[PDB]
């Protein structure tokens, strides 16, 4: 009951059906944490999308970090990273200060 | 004989008395705070940084000066009643020259009496505050100095603040100065609170305006149920200092004293309450018996 979960992206996704022409799929990706420091996320996929919500929610308790903070709300030192095209950047800021990110980000 | 603040007993003996508390001294801010600086130390780096606090600290714990009050100033430097029909009202004239000291400083008036006076202590101050505009000064006195406020500060346990405001906003030497400083050591007398200012700059101030108000009570009592002997001992030894002359001083000294002795001495000698002194100098005494 402690975990929340948000929808971080939904997306209309197609494929070629050899009998149907075009075939529709909903992907979410979803994540989910309990202010705790434990978090993660997962991807799901189905043809109705509510079928979808339900199956991110779930692949993703599957999936959990735990993330240590400092003084349990920054980070502990800053983090440059790049991973795979897109490059991350992170200072860890004193307390007066909240959150200041990508909506994904904020979200997560 | 010649005591005073600034003496080097008087001085040694309120900077032992006041204390360091590094945690006190060194406190969180309300300022727009920034990220937090690391490093890795030895043993050794975190002495040398521990006693660079130290030095740093004392800075900061440095005494605002005491001082008696000034008189008023009145003095005409001349008159011509000429000027007087011209029924304008009052000019206020100002020397700005950078190498002045502020006391040196020439400040003068001309009144609708046509005559040429020199200025009031409040109203040179007001006006050197405008020219030289200097921080934490209003140039018009602040509200919170209204007995409703005081109590209303003093109620939130604030006092450390009020005699911060008036070290920046006053003079040392002023009438307001001595008025709100020396009420509110009578507020942390009647409240019990001693140990707020302890490890303050503002100590010095306590154990000054009780001294000479002789009433050393609640610091005597606080000092003993504090588990500080030693506080108590130099504090005693301070009002032999500012009353050398008395049945008290040069009997409970030169009969004999230490800590026991002149604590106890000066215990009864000093008869505000020395049933509380009694009281609280057996406690301690006995808490010794069954700790050793």
């Amino acid at each position: 009951d402690d975990f929340d979960t948000r929808i971080l992206e939904v997306r209309n996704v197609f494929n070629m059906t050899a009998k149907e022409g075009r075939k529709r799929s909903v992907r979410v990706l979803v994540a989910v944490g309990n202010g705790k420091g434990a978090a993660g996320f997962a991807i799901g996929k189905a043809t109705e999308r509510a079928d979808a919500f339900r199956k991110a929610k779930n692949r993703a308790v599957h999936y959990l970090h735990y993330i240590e903070r400092y003084e349990d709300h920054t980070i502990y030192h800053d983090i440059s990273l790049k991973f795979k095209r897109t490059h991350i950047k992170m200072k860890k800021q004193p307390r007066g200060y909240g959150l200041h990110c990508h909506r994904a980000i904020m979200t997560i | 004989r010649k005591p005073t603040f600034m003496d080097e007993e008087v001085q040694n003996i309120l900077i032992k008395m006041t204390g360091l508390d590094l945690q006190k001294i060194f406190k969180p801010a309300l300022q727009e705070l920034k990220p937090p600086t690391y490093k890795l130390m030895t043993q050794a780096q975190l002495e040398e940084a521990t006693k660079q606090a130290v030095e740093a600290a004392k800075v900061r714990l440095k005494m605002p000066p005491v001082l008696e009050e000034r008189a008023p100033i009145n003095d005409v430097l001349a008159e011509d009643k000429i000027l007087e029909g011209t029924e304008t009202a009052k000019y206020v004239f100002t020397d700005i020259s950078y190498s002045i000291p502020h006391r040196e400083r020439f400040i003068v008036v001309r009144e609708p009496s046509g005559t040429l006076r020199k200025a009031s202590w409040e109203e040179r101050d007001r006006m050197i505050q405008v020219y030289f505009p200097r921080e934490g000064r209003r140039i018009l006195t602040p509200v919170i100095f209204k007995e409703e406020n005081l109590q209303t500060m003093y109620s939130q346990d604030q006092h450390v603040d009020v005699l911060n405001l008036c070290v920046a906003q006053f003079e040392p030497d002023s009438a307001e100065y001595i008025k709100i400083h020396h009420h509110t050591y009578e507020d942390i007398d009647k409240c019990g609170k001693y140990d707020l200012l302890r490890s303050t700059r503002h100590f010095g101030g306590m154990a000054w305006y009780f001294v000479n108000k002789k009433k050393i009570d609640g610091l005597l009592i606080d000092q003993i149920q504090r588990d500080l002997v030693s506080d108590a001992t130099s504090l005693v030894h301070l009002y032999h200092i500012l009353h050398p002359x008395x049945x008290x001083x040069x009997x409970x000294x030169x009969x004999x004293x230490x800590x026991x002795x002149x604590x106890x001495x000066x215990x009864x000698x000093x008869x505000x309450x020395x049933x509380x002194x009694x009281x609280x100098x057996x406690x301690x005494x006995x808490x010794x018996x069954x700790x050793x």
